[PDB]
Formats: structure tokens, C-alpha cells, sequence
């Protein structure tokens, strides 16, 4: 009982009732989201897509968090050339909980 | 209002500080390049010096004279 869907430029495999941390979306922190882009659905029986993006499958998820990722430090250094640079990054993320998985 | 007065934008530049760090830009002799006379302390050539070639103000002839009547 799990599905594979394309949301933020990368496939995610999520089972029913599981929380998945995917890339930032333009959704509110307490708003349900639409994923009609489902690449594969698996159950006790085997069902696969004859066409990309199934035909009627959909994923229902509720957004829970909109925080920022862990700090990443970017250090650029050139040996003997008197050049050093530092930078920081904190990628945004959107954590959602899968509430429903259609067929 | 002493703690409210501010200067006009662009009135100050903070000056350039030489040889302070990497990211300050001009460190490592502070923008005077590598070895040479210009790199040394107190270096440089006097006015009109052309690398030993005869200076222009020495090549050209002197001419004319000063009239005192013109001053008065």
C-alpha cells in the first residue's frame, strides 16, 4: 500500500499515513495539497501505469511544517592564489503527511 | 535630537584600508602589485622622470622671458 509520485522534480515513495519531507511548496501550513501526478501504485495486487501519471490516481496530503533545512557551509579556497570565500545555505522544505491514496 | 542627526548620503566613503584580510579586497601590499620600486616603502620616481630617457621638459627648448610691466 504505497505510491510513487513526482512533486518537486524528484520521485517520492510514500505509504499511507506517512510523513514525507519534500521541497518547498506554495501552500499554507494547515492546508491540504493536490498530487494528481502519480507514477505508480502498489498494493497486495500489482498495478502499474500503462500511461505516465496513472489515469485517476491521486494523493491527498496535509502540510504540517514549512521550516528551513539544516545549515550548510560552502567554503571555496584556492591554494596559494590568495583567494578564500565562505557562504551559508539553509534550503527550505515542506513536510506533509499523506492522508489518502486513491487508485 | 543629537542622536538623530545623520549626514547626507554619499558624503562619506570610510576610506580604504590596506592589508587587512582577504575579503577586504586590496590586501597583500594593498593594491600596489608585486616587486618593483612602486612596491617598496618610499619608492617612486620624481616628477618628469621617464625611465632614464631625456625628460620632455628637458628635450624641448626654453623660450620667451618675463615682462615686469605685465605684472603691474
Amino acid at each position: 500500500m504505497y505510491a510513487v509520485f513526482q512533486s518537486g522534480g524528484k520521485q517520492h515513495r510514500v505509504s499511507e499515513g506517512q510523513t514525507v519531507r519534500l521541497e518547498k511548496l506554495d501552500i499554507a501550513t494547515g492546508e491540504t495539497v493536490e498530487f494528481a501526478e502519480v507514477l505508480m501504485i502498489a498494493n497486495g495486487e500489482e498495478v502499474k501505469i500503462g500511461v505516465p501519471f496513472v489515469d485517476g490516481g491521486v494523493i491527498k496530503a496535509e502540510v504540517v511544517a514549512h521550516g528551513r533545512g539544516e545549515k550548510v557551509k560552502i567554503v571555496k579556497f584556492r591554494r596559494r592564489k590568495h583567494y578564500r570565500k565562505q557562504q551559508g545555505h539553509r534550503q527550505w522544505f515542506t513536510d506533509v503527511k499523506i492522508t489518502g491514496i486513491s487508485a | 535630537r543629537l542622536n538623530t542627526l545623520s549626514p547626507a548620503e554619499g558624503s562619506k566613503k570610510a576610506g580604504k584600508r590596506l592589508g587587512r584580510g582577504i575579503g577586504s579586497g586590496l590586501g597583500k601590499t594593498g593594491g600596489r602589485g608585486h616587486k618593483g620600486q612602486k612596491s617598496r616603502s618610499g619608492g617612486g620616481v620624481r616628477r618628469g622622470f621617464e625611465g632614464g630617457q631625456m625628460p620632455l621638459y628637458r628635450r624641448l627648448p626654453k623660450f620667451g622671458f618675463t615682462s615686469r610691466k605685465a605684472a603691474i
